[PDB]
């Protein structure tokens, strides 16, 4: 038993759109809206398969049009903000000096708009910071992963700061070596 | 329920700006421009959906532009025409935004881009009365229309009998012949036939007319030569019924 | 802050595969904000309105013969096709798990410590992790965090055992996963 | 990226059946369209092929689709002169843009009944000397070739249908600005039947 | 081989 999901959205007034392919909860690829090109989750997938970004681009234009049609039909009814659940974990068990990745998991939220900043000793970090797009869910909410490659030390304290319209204040999820 | 295109034909100088007009099918969501250089394949230029360009060609983008003046018209603009831009320009439209349907084509706009407008010549039209020998042998009568010395190509020849256009008993050459084949901008020749019964030709109350619609210089062009301006005109010739 | 109302148009095209590609259930679902208004189920054959908001799209999309034909053919042209494109690096993706056994705290024996069996960076999600006292299966006192997606095509599981150790103790973690032929074991000593 | 049609040109006798092929890419296939393009008219959509091994029929015209091999066949049953056109095939990928083939130009040779080959001289309604020579009422097997002489102009064979009088006829026109020029020598380059009527 | 987008249609206005 397997599941292949084509997930697409368009949000207003943000003007943010998304088109992605999913296989059993994992992203196969997405289309970069700004660059207008296919972005494979793992570089190797680009060798094993192909995709025409235009098919995705044509669908985004339709969702943009349908959003306008649906808003007008619903008498301009807005989305109810569902705040996310924030979890911080590591790629493998933590060992001092041994390279590892801090994973910030953002789950069960809507609308698919979030501001995520990594905080080492209270300061923002960008070095090697990679992120996934908004991943689909069975209950029609969204998932998001944020990554931070790091050198584990007894000197450093880490935090994932998450900003969402459903939160009263920015959520901070703490991590430190123990 | 079809796509409309204006004008039918257009003749302009190299480096000038052309605006091709289109009336897509009213409820259709996607609009397109395709072009065909004579002897070449039908080539995609641009697609349009929800007030924006979806797909565009390598031929498009450079001095090529599309516009939606209102919710009825669609235009293609070539800012600086080149000799390679001489083609049949087709406007198309399709109903669905999903693209799983047929594309409806317009009649097309035949665009002729010329380096020099001096090469342009209107046709000379002559009607040739049916042979009495043919009347005495078959009891049928064929008139011959000859349109000669025209440049550029793609004229519209039509027969008119008693003030009305006829198609039955008519046959026109699908391609014109070159008067001087040892020339790049050779003047063309075209023929057509209209066959009627001898009884119909013998009636002097019956009127026969051959019309040739020529496409040349516009009503905003440079004409410094001695001869008359070779503008878009209808050159005609006629014949009345003869008992004999 | 930004308090402006938000409007979301969301859509999912789902391909559910059973017994390989023998059974395929296709769903084309449309969502306005959090609400599902219309869907195409390959088991019904046509578009059906979920809410009253989806009724215009139900009758309009079913009237559009080319769009409806595209949906009725999706099981083979779309679902079965994309399954085949991915198959080798998707269904046949195999990554062996890294198994590490460590105690949560450096507490002395006769007291208490939580024995952690870390199973990380593996694919697919199918995993069976078992704890053994010495050679006998310990079923009681097992704290698992369950299956965790890392979002980079790898999984992880932290299975913990409640331990009261004394002098000569040999606890072992047994992990069986489709990527491995032999179930790999990791032994821990007090 | 590239679509090819075979053959480039095709000649078929009235009532007899023909077929021609279209080759398209086997990768990223969505649809294959067929268009009928008659001389003065605009391209008319004939078929939209999506499903492999599915055959569609539009009167006497049939179309087959083979996605794996990347080929499409268009069949014309009991060809009528009304079927004479350039038949274009177009491939559609994930977007909307169509990739066209070179087309198959189909010419349906009509059934010429009651032949009466003859060469007549037609005079101008305004005059003079420049008259036309009309070779008419010959069968479809008779072919009209080029002039060979620069001062003489010859047009290719053209079929007219007297719709109300249910009669079809072939014709070619010859003209020249020469004193020597006559209808008897006008159609020299072509094989004219011995029974051709040259009036006295 | 190519992944195929399931083309979306415009909603009823
Ligand atoms: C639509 O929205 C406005 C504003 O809240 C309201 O006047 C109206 O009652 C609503 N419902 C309908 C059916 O128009
Ligand atoms: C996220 O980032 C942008 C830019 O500062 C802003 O519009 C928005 O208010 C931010 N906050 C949240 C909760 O999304
Ligand atoms: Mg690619
Ligand atoms: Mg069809
Ligand atoms: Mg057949």
């Amino acid at each position: 038993e397997h599941v292949i999901i084509q997930a697409e959205f368009y949000l207003n007034p943000d003007q943010s759109g998304e088109f992605m392919f999913d296989f059993d909860g994992d992203e196969i690829f997405h289309v970069d809206m700004a660059k207008k090109e296919t972005v494979w989750r793992l570089e190797e997938f680009g060798r094993f398969a192909s995709f025409e970004a235009q098919g995705a681009l044509a669908n985004i234009a339709v969702d943009k049009a349908n959003l306008e049609i649906m808003t007008k039909r619903s008498n301009y009814t807005p989305i109810t903000n569902v705040p996310p659940e924030v979890t911080v974990l590591t790629n493998s068990p933590v060992e001092l000096r041994e390279p590892n990745v801090l994973i910030c998991f953002i789950d069960k939220f809507t609308p698919p708009v979030v501001n995520v900043t990594w905080l080492r000793n209270g300061k923002p970090v960008t070095t090697g910071v990679s992120e996934t797009v908004f991943l689909p869910r069975e209950d029609h909410l969204f998932r998001k992963f944020h990554y931070l490659p790091f050198l584990p030390s007894t000197e450093d304290v880490y935090d994932c700061r998450v900003e969402h319209w459903g939160l009263d204040e920015p959520l901070l999820k703490h991590w430190e070596f123990d | 329920p079809e796509v409309t295109q204006t004008p039918s034909h257009q003749v302009t100088q190299m480096g000038q700006e052309v605006i091709l007009r289109c009336v897509p099918i009213s409820n259709h969501l996607y609009f397109y421009w395709y072009r065909q250089i004579l002897g070449q394949k039908v080539e995609f230029l641009v697609s349009f959906y929800n007030n924006e360009i979806s797909e565009k060609s390598e031929i498009f983008d450079d001095q090529f532009s599309v516009e939606r003046p209102d919710g009825s018209n669609f235009t293609l603009k070539i800012r600086s025409t080149k000799l390679e831009d001489s083609a049949m320009y087709f406007c198309a439209s399709s109903r669905l935004a999903g693209g799983m349907d047929e594309q409806f084509f317009g009649p097309g706009t035949r665009l002729t881009v010329l380096e020099d407008l001096k090469n342009v010549f209107p046709p000379e039209v002559a009607v040739f009365e049916p042979s009495e020998a043919e009347i005495s042998h078959t009891q049928k009568a064929t008139l011959v229309c000859l349109a000669t010395g025209f440049y550029p190509d793609h004229v519209e020849l039509s027969w008119w009998v008693n003030g009305k256009e006829v198609h039955s008993g008519v046959c026109t050459d699908p391609q014109p012949l070159k008067e001087q084949p040892a020339l790049n901008d050779s003047r063309y020749a075209l023929s057509s036939r209209l066959r009627v019964s001898a009884t119909f030709w013998q009636n002097p109350r019956n009127h026969f007319r051959c019309q040739v619609q020529f496409y040349g210089l516009s009503e905003n062009d440079e004409w410094t030569q001695d001869r008359a301006k070779p503008v878009t005109q209808i050159v005609s010739a006629e014949a009345w019924g003869r008992a004999d | 802050g930004d308090t402006r109302p938000r409007f979301l148009e969301y859509s999912t095209s789902e391909c559910h595969f059973f017994n390989g590609t023998e059974r395929v259930r296709f769903l084309d679902r449309y969502f306005y904000n959090q609400e599902e208004y219309v869907r195409f189920d390959s088991d019904v054959g046509e578009f059906r309105a979920v809410t009253e908001l989806g009724r215009p799209d139900e009758e309009y999309w079913n009237s559009q013969k080319d769009f409806l034909e595209d949906r009725r053919a999706a099981v083979d042209t779309y679902c079965r096709h994309n399954y085949g494109v991915g198959e080798s690096f998707t269904v046949q993706r195999r990554v062996h798990p890294k198994v590490t056994v460590y105690p949560s705290k450096t507490q002395p024996l006769q007291h208490h410590n939580l024995l952690v069996c870390s199973v990380s960076g593996f694919y697919p999600g199918s995993i069976e992790v078992r704890w053994f006292r010495n050679g006998q299966e310990e079923k009681t006192g097992v704290v698992s965090t369950g299956l965790i997606h890392n979002g980079d095509w790898t999984f992880q599981t932290l299975v913990m055992l409640e331990t009261v150790p004394r002098s000569g103790e040999v606890y072992t973690c047994q992990v069986e996963h489709p990527s491995v032929t032999s179930p790999l074991t990791v032994e821990w000593r007090a | 990226l590239n679509v090819e049609q075979s053959p480039q040109s095709l000649h078929v006798q009235e009532g007899d059946s023909t077929n021609f092929t279209c080759s398209f890419p086997s990768s990223n296939f969505y649809a294959l369209h067929w268009y009928r393009w008659e001389t003065a008219k605009s391209p008319e959509a004939l078929f939209v092929m999506t499903l492999n091994g599915d055959e569609k029929k539009k009167g006497r015209i049939s179309a087959t689709l083979n996605t794996k091999e990347g080929y499409s066949y268009l069949y014309i049953k009991g060809s009528q002169p009304e079927d004479s056109a350039t038949y274009l095939c177009a491939f559609k990928a994930a977007g909307n843009k169509l990739t066209f083939g070179g087309g198959t130009r189909v010419l349906v040779k009509p059934n010429i009944q009651n032949p009466d080959p003859a060469v007549y001289q037609l005079r101008d309604s305004k005059s003079s000397d420049k008259s036309v020579c009309l070779f008419t009422d010959f069968d479809s097997q008779t072919n009209v070739s080029q002039s060979k002489d620069s001062d003489v102009y010859i047009t290719d064979k053209c079929v007219l249908d007297m719709r109300s009088m249910d009669f079809k006829s072939n014709s070619a026109v010859a003209w020249s600005n020469k004193s020597d020029f006559a209808c008897a020598n006008a159609f020299n380059n072509s094989i004219i039947p011995e029974d051709t009527f040259f009036p006295s | 081989r190519f992944y195929k987008t399931l083309r979306a249609e415009q909603a009823s206005q």
